[PDB]
């Protein structure tokens, strides 16, 4: 069994448990009574000062409640693993179909370093503080923890070897409680291989991981930056155009607005139609060109956090951008929709956060830190109510209405 | 003896508290050896040989002016040096969270902390010395054998041991509800009066078989059940008017007992503001610290004291019915709400004050109220109440669909109880045809703070105005204000201030800033207002013109 520790000179996680509905508290009590019986977790005393939040979620589709521990704080306090840690397959994104499987269940089979158990403490809250908190700590590889897939690496390899050798061409990436299986087979056989990979795990050693979260990376589209094309512009159109090209000149140094502004010479009514000059037309053409080739120099850097900004665009539409350095976007997309008049802004945003974090895992092998267009107190209240992933990314809250909303269409 | 001692560790790298004993009077010592001799007999403490190396200061003082001397130990260095524990949810159970049970009984377990053993290996850090009178003999050295009072670990360790003791009586009676809060043990049930008393007899013996004297009663009054400050009646609970101390010089150890009270009362009583009295008091420790409050604290204690002067009544929770929450708009950043199941039978009534910030508007405040109520309800009842709110469904729709941020309210219905919350002004999405276009700009000189604010328009109209003691950010809002002033009912307004755009694109309807307000009002008077934005110094006409006019 493996020796783990916290980064040098820092103490463990002491986060507070947020309130849970009655429904959720009940499910957690069931799940934990079982787990205590199976020897996975053990009640602890008050001499253990640490704590990690814990709530419950239903997955994409199940009858069933899944205990989700928010280890975010323990994760960034857990010594990175190198003495091990996983490699990301750049080919995964290029595949026609990628299915995600919950193998997390398998982590419970490996014992956790006796001395590291205390740092995994958590508490099930009681309604109206009738009873004081029921407290546990893990004795095994806890799901949602990063030190988990790291220690179950050798074990996970040995289990997939036969499938790898025989099935050599699929790509299999392991992230947290997740296993990303990608292939260029047709959905029929692709899903046969999966079920085949499924059986492999059931045979090689909560409980459901029956389900496939199937994605199609080969069909994910980036949104470029475009400029309107009109037969008659107004002072206002031109003013907007110039404001945006001036913004796009921070990313593409070759942008020129000279000949366009020159069209706004004097002081006109915003609704006045201004004819386009040859000079202007050309400048518009040339800029239009430049805006279609990629940014000059943006390769991904693994030792740096990823950053994702989201812009509520209205009518259920959302745009986002991932980057490490400002104006050096690795990706930009537009999350059009759930299909309609989606009446829960907060739900849409929570769905967008997960999709984006998914795409991010597939492409760089890690989750981005989010800058969310919401009031912290509104997000903290309702987000766990729409969460369906087994992982949780880092986020902050944007209080100041950005101007880039006006430009990322 | 029957209880399993909890393992306790001093903080890492820290050693035991070596302290010096303060000499005492023959009258304070004699007593002590008395209070001690008895304590040593119950086995609460032991005499240590000459040889332990740690020490804690021992003091001895009065309990009533009906004079006697009780014992006081200064566990200050030791509380610094002792491992952190988990205060768990230092949450406070709300009477309205209790459900109607028939029979109830409150057992006041307090004397029990002395009755819990202390980790054998840790007892040596609790050594204290009783000074000798003429220092002709060696002092007398005791160490603690039970959770010592005044220490870090007695609170949590005991409240924990208790749980373990009760957790077996609790499992055996799936129907009986038991809640523990400090001294207090609440036992509820639907049983007849006489089967209840019976079980209570088993619980009492079960606690005794684990080695802790239950007190039963020495002055026996009625069914008005007293459980951690609440008066529990068959079908209603009551909190008697809280009497706050009235005094000349406030102390740091009476001001601390105050915030605790205020907090406790904070969730029973509405509008209990305690944020000023906490900023005078924290992390500063006293041999010699004694405090005047600040005249914003004698006036608050004034307001709190006025609110705690009226009794609080409420009904219990009936899980078979919906939970309802109704809010009304009260003013000056104030809102009132009542949570109930049956109309006029309130479970909890409260008040929400606006959260600090320069600009704001009624809609953002209501939303903040809902999420506060929502979270409070989930803590007490485990569910989210339905909301009766003073805002049209059409208003809210217009708001969240257009607001640049993500926002949501739970299931809710409109209730017409003026003053209704609404949107005072609405910026347009497109330019307004036939309206005058006001390109505006401003500038200021940081050295002299002298600046100008102007605007030019497609109709030739123009105006610049000199200003003193102003800023760049100030002058662009000032320029907008001027534009709003001199324009008709409908108006297009081009600016180059990202700052001004930020403030207006937030749609505020009161700011604690006179200027913004002036603009706000001006907006409320307009029928149509289209507010554009352009980059500065890029040659767009009429941004340049006006820039030239205000720059120099
Ligand atoms: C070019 C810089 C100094 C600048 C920034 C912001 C403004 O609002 C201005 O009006 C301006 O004239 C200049
Ligand atoms: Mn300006
Ligand atoms: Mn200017």
């Amino acid at each position: 069994t493996v020796p783990v520790k916290l980064k040098p000179g820092m103490d463990g996680p002491k986060v507070k448990q947020w309130p849970l509905t009655e429904e959720k508290i009940k499910a957690l009590v069931e799940i934990c009574t079982e787990m205590e019986k199976e020897g996975k977790i053990s009640k602890i005393g008050p001499e253990n000062p640490y704590n990690t939040p814990v709530f419950a979620i239903k997955k994409k589709d199940s009858t069933k409640w899944r205990k989700l521990v928010d280890f975010r704080e323990l994760n960034k306090r857990t010594q990175d693993f190198w003495e091990l840690g996983i490699p990301h397959p750049a080919g995964l994104k290029k595949k026609k179909s990628v299915t995600v499987l919950d193998v997390g269940d398998a982590y419970f089979s490996v014992p956790l370093d006796e001395d590291f158990r205390k740092y995994t403490a958590f508490t099930i809250p009681s309604i109206n503080n009738e009873t004081p908190g029921i407290r546990y700590q893990y004795n095994v590889l806890p799901q949602g923890w990063k030190g988990s897939p790291a220690i179950f690496q050798s074990s996970m390899t040995k289990i997939l070897e036969p499938f790898k050798k025989q099935n050599p061409d699929i790509v299999i990436y392991q992230y947290m409680d997740d296993l990303y299986v990608g292939s260029d087979l047709e959905i029929g056989q692709h899903r046969t291989k999966i079920e085949e990979l499924r059986q492999h795990l059931l045979r090689w050693g909560p409980p459901f991981l029956w389900m496939g979260y199937e994605l199609h990376p080969d069909k994910w589209t980036v949104q470029p930056i475009v400029l309107p094309e009109k037969d008659s512009w107004t002072v206002n159109d031109i003013q907007k155009l110039v404001g945006k090209l001036n913004w796009a000149s921070q990313i593409y140094p070759g942008i020129k607005v000279r000949q366009l502004s020159k069209l706004l010479r004097g002081t006109k009514a915003l609704t006045e139609v201004i004819p386009l000059t040859e000079e202007a037309e050309l400048e518009l053409a040339e800029n239009r060109e430049i805006l279609k080739e990629p940014v000059h120099g943006v390769y991904y850097d693994p030792s740096k956090d990823l950053i994702a900004e989201i812009q509520k665009q209205g009518q259920g539409q959302w745009t986002y951008q991932i980057y490490q350095e400002p104006f050096k976007n690795l990706k930009t997309g537009k999350y059009a929709r759930m299909r309609g008049a989606h009446t829960n802004d907060v739900k849409q945003l929570t769905e967008a956060v997960q999709k984006i974090t998914t795409e991010s895992i597939v492409i760089w092998g890690k989750t981005p830190k989010f800058k969310l267009p919401i009031q912290k107190e509104t997000w903290e209240t309702w987000w766990t109510e729409y969460w369906q992933a087994t992982w949780i990314p880092e986020w902050e809250f944007v209080n100041t209405p950005p101007l880039v909303k006006l430009w990322y269409q | 003896s029957p209880i399993e001692t909890v393992p306790v560790k001093l903080k890492p790298g820290m050693d035991g508290p070596k302290v010096k004993q303060w000499p005492l009077t023959e009258e304070k010592i004699k007593a002590l050896v008395e209070i001690c001799t008895e304590m040593e007999k119950e086995g609460k403490i032991s005499k240590i040989g000459p040889e332990n190396p740690y020490n804690t200061p021992v003091f001895a003082i009065k309990k009533k002016d009906s004079t006697k001397w009780r014992k006081l130990v200064d566990f200050r260095e030791l509380n610094k040096r002792t491992q952190d524990f988990w205060e768990v949810q230092l949450g406070i159970p709300h009477p309205a969270g209790l459900k109607k049970k028939k029979s109830v009984t409150v057992l006041d377990v307090g004397d029990a902390y002395f009755s819990v053993p202390l980790d054998e290996d840790f007892r040596k850090y609790t050594a204290f010395t009783i000074p000798s009178i003429n220092n002709e003999t060696p002092g007398i050295r005791y160490q603690y054998n039970v959770l010592p009072q005044g220490w870090k670990g007695s609170p949590a360790i005991s409240q924990s041991s208790m749980t373990k003791i009760l957790e077996p009586f609790k499992k055996q009676n799936p129907d009986i509800v038991i809640y523990q809060y400090m001294d207090d043990l609440y036992v509820g049930s639907d049983l007849e009066i006489g089967q209840h008393r019976t079980k209570i007899e088993e619980l009492r013996q079960h606690l005794l078989r684990w080695g802790l004297t239950t007190p039963d009663k020495k002055h026996q009054k009625e069914p008005p059940f007293l459980w951690m400050g609440y008066e529990l009646h068959p079908d209603k609970w009551t909190v008697q008017p809280i009497v706050l101390p009235e005094k000349d010089s406030w102390t740091v150890n009476d001001i601390q007992k105050l915030v605790g009270k205020l907090n406790w009362a904070s969730q029973i009583y509405p509008g209990i503001k305690v944020r000023q009295l906490s900023k005078l008091l924290r992390g500063t420790k006293a041999l010699t610290e004694v405090i005047p409050l600040t005249e914003e604290a004698e006036l608050e204690l004034a307001e709190n004291r006025e609110i705690l002067k009226e009794p609080v009544h409420g009904v219990y929770y009936d899980p078979s019915k919906d939970l309802i929450a109704e809010i009304q708009k009260q003013g000056q950043g104030q809102w009132t709400y009542q949570i109930y199941q049956e109309p006029f039978k309130n479970l909890k009534t409260g008040k929400y004050a606006r959260m600090r910030g320069a600009h704001t508007n009624d809609v953002k405040q209501l939303t903040e109220a809902v999420q506060k109520i929502t979270t409070e309800s989930i803590v007490i009842w485990g569910k989210t109440p339905k909301f009766k709110l003073p805002i049209q469904k059409e208003t809210w729709e217009t708001w969240w669909t257009e607001y640049w941020q993500a926002t949501w309210i739970p299931e809710w219905e409109f209730v017409n109880t003026p003053p209704l919350v609404k949107l005072w002004y609405q910026l347009e999405k497109e330019p307004i045809v036939g309206a005058e276009t006001f390109y505006v700009d401003g500038a200021a000189n940081r050295e002299t703070k002298l600046g100008k604010a102007g605007y030019v328009t497609n109709k030739g109209r123009q105006k610049v105005v000199p200003l003193t003691n102003t800023t760049n950010q100030k002058t662009e809002l000032q320029a907008i204000y001027l534009a709003l002033q001199d324009s008709g009912l409908e108006v297009n307004i081009v600016t180059d201030s990202q700052y001004a755009l930020g403030i207006i694109q937030a749609q505020p309807d009161k700011s604690e800033s006179e200027l913004v307000n002036q603009i706000i009002e001006q907006l409320i008077k307009k029928e149509k207002v289209y507010l554009a934005w352009v980059p500065a110094h890029k040659g767009i006409g009429g941004n340049e013109q006006v820039d030239k006019l205000v720059s120099a």
